[PDB]
RNA sequence: UAGGAAGAGUAGUACUGCCCGUACCGCAAACCGACACAGGUAGAUGAGGAGAGAAUCCUAAGGUGAGCGAGAGAACUCUCGU
RNA sequence: GUAUGAGUAGCGAAAGAAGGGUGAGAAUCCCUUCCACCGAAUAUCUAAGGUUUCCUGAGGAAGGCUCGUCCGCUCAGGGUUAGUCGGGACCUAAGCCGAGGCCGAUAGGCGUAGGCGAUGGACAACAGGUAGAGAUUCCUGUACCAGUGCUAAUUGUUUAAC
RNA sequence: GAGCUGUACGUAAGCGUUGAUCCAGAGAUUUCCGAAUGGGGGAACCCACUAUCUUUAGUCGGAUAGUAUCCUUACGUGAAUACAUAGCGUGAGGAAGGCAGACCCAGGGAACUGAAACAUCUAAGUACCUGGAGGAAGAGAAAGAAAAAUCGAUUUCCUGAGUAGCGGCGAGCGAAACGGAAAGAGCCCAAACCAAGAAGCUUGCUUCUUGGGGUUGUAGGACACUCUAUACGGAGUUACAAAAGAAAGUUAUAAAUGAAGCGGUCUGGAAAGGCCCGCCAAAGACGGUAACAGCCCGGUAGUUGAAAUGGCUUUCCCUCCAGAGUGGAUCCUGAGUACGACGGAACACGUGAAAUUCCGUCGGAAUCCGGGAGGACCAUCUCCCAAGGCUAAAUACUCCCUAGUGACCGAUAGUGAACCAGUACCGUGAGGGAAAGGUGAAAAGCACCCCGGAAGGGGAGUGAAACAGUUCCUGAAACCGUGUGCCUA
């Protein structure tokens, strides 16, 4: 449930590399920030990413 | 249940018939019948006045008939005693 | 079964071949018929409440239906059975014409 | 039966069904004691009741 | 106390009170150990003489004679006595 | 599946004797007398656990480290009675579950209100009898706890009995 | 259409031509647990509240309905706080759980092993866990393939080909287009524009909803006009909008009829067999019957049959619908998007000269005088319009039902299980997991006598056979015995 409520981007998985290309396992998290926006007729605090928050959202 | 559904059949044995003169009657009742239901079931069928009811639960005996093992039915036995100023029940 | 209970019969095969008798019983669950005077057995019975004398008794035994052909009243011969309907009731007729059975 | 049962106006059939359970209890009473010789009456009394519960139920749909 | 309130106590009489367990073994041949196994199994009671004592020896109430025997009295092995 | 070891090891702590009885058959089953062992137990209750092993009448194929007429074995019938005993309809501890809620790739983790959960708290019955098997349960005698109806008196009715 | 009350042998009591048992379709009843849902709980148990009714003189009892949580939504109430929201209550829709140990889409994701060691690599996006489905899923109507000439949505099979490539350039991994086939099908939105309302009143504006119009690359549409047309015709519940209803035919689910040898004779317990004669055949499939049956039985070929329910096809009913050309002022054609830097992944392709696709984080376009691709990139040329959605068949699998087949097994084989098998037994538990088929054609399963408590025997009897007598067809070897011909202290 930790995901953006507008563009539902969230954690994904991938590899972590080094010299000699030893492969470990890691993850990529989204830049989720907790803000208070009008998600409905009333405001609420939800997870919103920093990229869906730079054009046209609400009070924040 | 009904009156005829709570009470199933009488018990006729050496112990059961040795107390008939004492105005005590032994029945097999429904497994899910309370002591109070048995009291009013008897008065509906035989029109006697009931003084006490005593109940007890019996398990099933493990029985064998050749390579096959199982249990008999579990029983609920009720003993009904009646007031002295009342009629009697004729097991006969 | 092509033979009912209580009709005359000729025995076609077996040790009692060529004889005749009535049908006293039928067992369609096993394809057997019991015919008087045919396939007698001597069973050694222990005395009991029924038949207190015990002894060795001559009693009939069932035989297979395929050893059995029905006999017609037209000529007294073993004939095959055909089925014909007269209105609402079906009847059995011999292949050799021979009216109804 | 059945066709004979259907000529009853859904109230006397309640009484006939009731009076059959009285017989069934008495029949079970004698079997336990050992005073019953026509044991075949047990099964046909039971089926007579079931024949009456069905007519009442289908009459009320 | 907040609240509810036209019914309330008293005496005498009669009646009402449901469900589950209850058998039997339980320092044991019936429980845990594959066994009718010299092992293990919480708690209450637990007498008399002598005695500080629930020690020790002999007994009371009560319970037992142990699920292979008899007969000889060698070596050797084990547990005891000089 | 069957041999050899081989009729060999073993037969699992312990004191028995005789006289009658039953029986086809007795060291081993029943009765009697004597003797011996335990006795802060090898005695009497009762939890856990086991589930019919309890009682009666028949039985001797298999089980019983021998024997068996016997048995905790086989067959067929029986046997467990509660307002007051222990538990529920009463209460909570450790712990567990947990509406909303907070976290988290999924699955889920944690947790408030709330609720379960005795090994503890509260709570009204005692003494006798019962010859096959049950007893604060059945029967006799005398009680207690909570409630209900009925009869007779008392009291009070909104400045308001209870 | 004549017996029946299952295995199950058999005792009793009964039921059936006023048509039972039996077979098929459709109904009714369906205890308790289990998502389990009134509360709780150690599985099949315990304890309730509300409304109505019923029983007793009343307490005690009984019957019938409702009462879980969450998502969407309608109404009524309603805090800090004046309006209002949160919250609270009631009414109506939906979900939950299972599995076929199979097929497939997504999230997460090993190691043993190979490289004759091992770390990049392989095993492998495999095993496994989780979620979502469907009878199929996924993909799918070109910002495509390709090159002096063109094709025209996806998918699957044959080739291309172990090729081009990738690779401690080691072990190894490994395409695609053209060509040949199976099957074939195309559509709907967003935006300009038009009509209607409401809100913010940014105050004569934008911005939200409803209906129409429109969806394409030789650019198309809007917009101006010419033409027809509002059911003349066309289409449809598998995409293209959606819900129903009749009739006819077919098919599935019980069934009916159905030819021809009792032929003679031999052996035999018994003839279907040998020998000698006949017949039927759209039927010489299979099985049974006392040994091997086209003509004994059930049947088979052929021809018939459905009250009731499901399926399919067609038609009717019903429902819904504008499509051609000419101009091009002016307007629209999917924005934090496409791309780029950094870190990863998928592409046969391991960062490499690395195009293409996707993810996380930052920066960040043009918009028809426009944009993308053709394996870095630039110019020309060619092909094509991304950042919205839907779509049948050709393909994969079998827990199942019907009809069949096999140079498949035949009781240590074949399923673990031909037999009351996931049973007995073993473990605290997850879990592991057997052995065990055959009397005889027919029980005709040994009346009776003798020894014995019995078991077990010897006669008698049934049977073709009892040296077939209740692990019972056949009955080998190990192993255990009795008698004896030759030898042996
Ligand atoms: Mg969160
Ligand atoms: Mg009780
Ligand atoms: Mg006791
Ligand atoms: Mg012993
Ligand atoms: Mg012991
Ligand atoms: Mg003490
Ligand atoms: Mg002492
Ligand atoms: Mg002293
Ligand atoms: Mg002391
Ligand atoms: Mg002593
Ligand atoms: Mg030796
Ligand atoms: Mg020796
Ligand atoms: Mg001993
Ligand atoms: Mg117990
Ligand atoms: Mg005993
Ligand atoms: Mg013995
Ligand atoms: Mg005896
Ligand atoms: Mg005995
Ligand atoms: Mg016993
Ligand atoms: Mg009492
Ligand atoms: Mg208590
Ligand atoms: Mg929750
Ligand atoms: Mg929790
Ligand atoms: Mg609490
Ligand atoms: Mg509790
Ligand atoms: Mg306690
Ligand atoms: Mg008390
Ligand atoms: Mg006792
Ligand atoms: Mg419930
Ligand atoms: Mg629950
Ligand atoms: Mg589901
Ligand atoms: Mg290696
Ligand atoms: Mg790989
Ligand atoms: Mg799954
Ligand atoms: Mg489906
Ligand atoms: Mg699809
Ligand atoms: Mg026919
Ligand atoms: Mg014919
Ligand atoms: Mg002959
Ligand atoms: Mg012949
Ligand atoms: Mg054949
Ligand atoms: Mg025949
Ligand atoms: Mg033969
Ligand atoms: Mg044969
Ligand atoms: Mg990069
Ligand atoms: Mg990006
Ligand atoms: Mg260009
Ligand atoms: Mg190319
Ligand atoms: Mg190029
Ligand atoms: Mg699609
Ligand atoms: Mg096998
Ligand atoms: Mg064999
Ligand atoms: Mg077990
Ligand atoms: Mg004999
Ligand atoms: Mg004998
Ligand atoms: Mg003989
Ligand atoms: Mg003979
Ligand atoms: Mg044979
Ligand atoms: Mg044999
Ligand atoms: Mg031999």
């Amino acid at each position: 449930a930790k995901e953006c409520v507008i563009t539902g981007r969230k954690s994904r998985s991938g590899n972590k590399r080094s010299h000699a290309m030893n492969s470990s396992k890691r993850t990529w998290k989204a830049n989720l920030q907790k803000v208070r926006i009008l998600v409905n007729g009333k405001p609420k605090k939800v997870w919103v990413s920093a990229r869906a928050l730079k054009s046209g959202k609400v009070e924040r | 249940m009904d009156a005829r559904d709570i009470i199933k059949r009488p018990v006729v044995t050496e112990e059961s018939t040795s107390i008939l003169d004492d105005k005590k009657y032994t029945f097999e009742v429904d497994t899910r019948a309370t002591k109070t239901q048995v009291k009013y079931a008897i008065e509906e069928i035989f029109d006697v006045k009931v003084a006490k009811v005593n109940v007890m639960n019996y398990k099933g005996k493990l029985k064998r008939m050749g390579r096959y093992a199982g249990y008999t039915n579990k029983r609920r036995k009720a003993i009904v005693t009646v007031t002295a100023d009342s009629k009697e029940i004729q097991f006969f | 079964m092509h033979v009912k209970k209580g009709d005359k019969v000729k025995v076609i095969t077996g040790k009692d071949k060529g004889k005749s008798g009535k049908v006293l019983a039928a067992f369609p669950k096993k394809d057997r018929v019991l015919i008087e005077g045919i396939n007698m057995v001597k069973k050694h019975t222990k005395p009991s409440n029924i038949n207190p004398q015990g002894g060795i008794l001559n009693v009939e035994a069932p035989i297979h239906v395929s050893n059995v052909m029905l006999i017609d009243p037209k000529t007294g011969e073993p004939t095959r059975v055909g089925y014909e309907v007269k209105g609402d009731k079906k009847v059995r007729v011999a292949k050799k014409s021979g009216e109804v059975i | 039966k059945a066709n004979d049962i259907r000529d009853l106006s859904t109230t006397e059939i309640q009484d006939q069904e009731k009076a059959l359970k009285e017989e069934l209890f008495n029949l079970r009473f004698q079997l336990a004691t050992g005073q019953l010789e026509n044991t075949a009456r047990i099964r046909e009394v039971r089926k007579a009741i079931a024949r009456m519960k069905t007519i009442v139920r289908e009459r009320e749909l």
